[PDB]
């Protein structure tokens, strides 16, 4: 009734990746599998096609002969071969099953693909001093996502914004997380950002005062 | 080949109201298309199967109906979990499968003006060779909101990058933060910068701006 | 009341004549590669006895309002086999003349749908 | 006014299949409760179904030819056509369509076609060739032999005469070639006054020849 | 599977006189039946419907009556045009078939047949083989017999006979019967007859022609 998939990480342009996904609470080979992906930002796009028992195998013109689909009904997993990896691949990829081979039915919690030459880098973190006062935190040049930002552990829960992060155009992402306060609560309050990169086990708390 | 179109790409509706949803094709496709649901950071879910039956455990609130080209979606009431992305997909010759571009739901609320902030790049930032320049805008509605960046009164193009934030969760407004990014260099030579917003809510643009001080 | 009729006639005849009429097109061809494996399953039909069917329609002929009570009740019957939405449409289209493929008269108004 | 019109070769080679289509003029093929048959007569014969085709492909045959009888329904043509392999010189026989009703009350074929003749040899088309018999009451006549096919008209004296005359039915040879005599009685003393000359036309051969009938 | 039996082959009855037809089927069948009147102008139409019920475009004076089993068709009046061929024709089985066919012809006074011999021309003998013609002018019934003895010797398998189909304005029967000999076999003899029996000749009528008398 639930699929599971894994295999999804960071590969550099030109190399292959494979995905796996495993199906349980039903039967794997009564119904045909397919791959469907979704970009950052973007809209859901179908990728590749195998039938319910691996006779037939279609895939969009975006893939062509790049990717590979195929099945193993013992295991109940679908793979999908991805070889020749562009930049453009770079997205979230689902597995679907369906009954009748037209629309799909049960979706997977979905495994993401980074394609990105860029290597592992610990993010640096930037004060922002300061109706009411405005400041915040600058998390810039790392990779790869994702990050976590919180305030003075955790007690700043109200008026918190952390914004998606933007790729710039050097490969390493980076946003910004800000916070509103009281304009005179700066003078006693201190206020601290930690902000947390796993890849690169880098952690940063930060202080930011107004006065330099 | 047959192609999908999705429209209006985005509905500003408030909660419990009617929604009605549309998704166009290229040429006749019969009954064959379904509807799916995908909320904030969520697999995508089967709503409507032949653009008139409806899956096991939808809502009844949801219903399909069209033939041939058009085909809409109707939501009855909008629950809080309803405010999602909604696609169309249909099937082409047994070989392709294709989506429409996606229509997004939001809740509306009254206009309400951007709060404008400039933070001067750090010094410790400037260390390293790169300064760049943050303007965040607090708490504004509707999502429409032009955020125009003035170094010493010329304007910056394509040396910004502009973040949005979802729908807020308490007062379904949105923040934005928008990035300039300068070399050091470039940076010491102008003295003064600005950041101009223009909104719905504001009457004139409002251009908060930072200087050595 | 016309609905005391209907349980004492039997239907069964009639939707066989009519899904038989449909055959699934003898020939091959028209196979969905992604369709569902299928698989052998637990369980040769009746003759066509369409004078049998006519007989048991007999009874709804002087009511119209009868007559098309009984069509919708064969279109419920067979709601479930029927898959494509097309092949619905064949059998919407045989069920409408079963009353003149008989000696009876079609009733005038009525929604099979 | 609903009418069927039959087309297709009247020469069948002897292993070739033979086809053939009809075309109908109201252009009932995708009308429900409607079958489109075919139904063959040998010469000489009874009736003989070959088999009937609906429109959603389903069909039924002959249990006897349905090994050999292929059928095919085109509506946007509003043509059903028939296809017979394996042909036999037994398979000679002029074939008909017809619709086929399935209600209960209608079992019959309600309309039929006009009937096209269809004759399976491998022996190619020969002009006939006419000789006379020498001729109270006398009779005298003329000889056709060696043609195929067989569509032959006779007349005397162009048409004259018109009183007596009896065109017998042609049998075919074993040299696959037809035959038949056409004779008309006189009376014995208009044997030489009267010129009596018999008018043979054969279509396929493009050849009518005039043959005048004298005493020995 | 379903086999229809027309059990009359023939009948002979004078117009304005009731004529019956019988189609059986052994198989039962039911209310399903079809009859059919083939006429020499090749086109077989629908006469009754349902075993009981006139077709469109059909005389009042046609009927039938159906019981399952055997059937059979009643004609009030035979006039002119009612002489043809009729067959049956079931539904009742998907292996649909025709009954064998019942002809009606006109009655009349037994006709003795006139016997001529044509002896074959110079013309054909000319190009190989040759052609004995035997005919009768007009004999009623259609029974008859045709014997070929060439030089007292019965001949079997080289020859050939055809029948017209009653000539309405005598309503007799006109037969040919053509010996097909070879050239150098015709030539090996000289004295040819042909012989035909038939009901209204007290004894069989011989005619031969010797080549001698040309």
């Amino acid at each position: 009734v639930q699929l599971v998939e894994s295999g999804g990480g960071v590969v550099q342009p030109g190399r292959s990746l494979r995905l796996s996904c495993v199906g349980s609470g039903f039967t794997f080979r009564r119904d045909a599998k397919y791959w469907v992906r979704q970009a950052p930002g973007k809209g859901l796009e179908w990728v590749a096609a195998i039938s319910h028992d691996g006779g037939e195998e279609d895939y969009a013109e975006s893939v062509k002969g790049r990717f590979t689909i195929s099945r193993d009904n013992s295991r109940e997993t679908v793979y999908l071969e991805m070889n020749s990896l562009r930049p453009e691949d770079t997205a979230v990829y689902y597995c679907a099953t369906t009954r009748s081979g037209w629309y799909f039915d049960y979706w997977g919690q979905g495994a993401l693909v980074t394609v990105s030459s860029a290597s592992t880098k610990g993010p640096s973190v930037f004060p922002l001093a300061p109706g009411t006062a405005a400041l915040g935190c600058l998390v810039k040049d790392y990779f790869p996502e994702p990050v976590t930002v919180s305030w003075n552990s955790g007690a700043l829960t109200s008026g918190v914004h952390t914004f998606p992060a933007v790729l710039q155009s050097s490969g390493l992402y980076s946003l910004s997380s800000v916070v509103t306060v009281p304009s005179s609560s700066l003078g006693t309050q201190t206020y601290i950002c930690n902000v947390n990169h796993k890849p690169s086990n880098t952690k940063v708390d930060k202080k930011v005062e107004p006065k330099s | 080949e047959i192609v999908l179109t999705q429209s209006p790409a985005t509905l500003s509706l408030s909660p419990g109201a009617r929604a009605t949803l549309s998704c166009r094709a290229s040429q006749s496709v019969d009954t064959y298309l379904a509807w799916y649901q995908q909320r904030r950071g969520q697999s995508p879910r089967l709503l409507i199967y032949d653009a008139s039956k409806r899956a096991t455990g939808i809502p009844a609130r949801f219903s399909g109906s069209g033939s041939g080209t058009d085909f809409t979606l109707t939501i009855s009431s909008l629950e809080p979990e309803d405010f999602a992305v909604y696609y169309c997909q249909q099937r082409n010759n047994w070989r392709t499968w294709t989506f429409g571009q996606g229509t997004k739901v939001e809740i509306n609320r009254t206009v309400a003006a951007p709060s404008v902030f400039i933070f001067p790049p750090s010094d410790e930032q400037l260390k390293s060779g790169t300064a760049s320049v943050v303007c965040l805008l607090n708490n504004f509605y509707p999502r429409e909101a032009k955020v125009q960046w003035k170094v010493d009164n010329a304007l910056q193009s394509g040396n910004s990058q502009e973040s949005v934030t979802e729908q807020d969760s308490k007062d379904s407004t949105y923040s934005l933060s928008s990035t300039l990014t300068l070399s050091k260099a470039d940076y010491e030579k102008h003295k003064v910068y600005a950041c101009e917003v223009t909104h719905q809510g504001l009457s004139s643009p409002v251009t908060k701006s930072f200087n050595r001080g | 009341r016309c609905q005391s009729q209907l349980e004492r006639a039997n239907l069964r005849p009639c939707e066989q004549h009519l899904m038989q009429k449909i055959q699934r097109d003898e020939d091959s061809y028209e196979r969905d590669p992604y369709s569902p494996s299928q698989d052998p399953y637990s369980p040769a039909g009746s003759s066509q006895h369409q004078e049998r069917c006519c007989n048991e329609l007999n009874e709804f002929e002087n009511n119209q309002r009868c007559m098309c009570e009984a069509l919708q009740q064969i279109m419920e019957n067979q709601s479930d086999r029927l898959q494509g939405r097309q092949q619905e449409q064949q059998f919407k289209r045989e069920l409408r003349n079963l009353p003149q493929q008989c000696g009876l008269r079609a009733p005038q108004r009525c929604d099979l749908d």
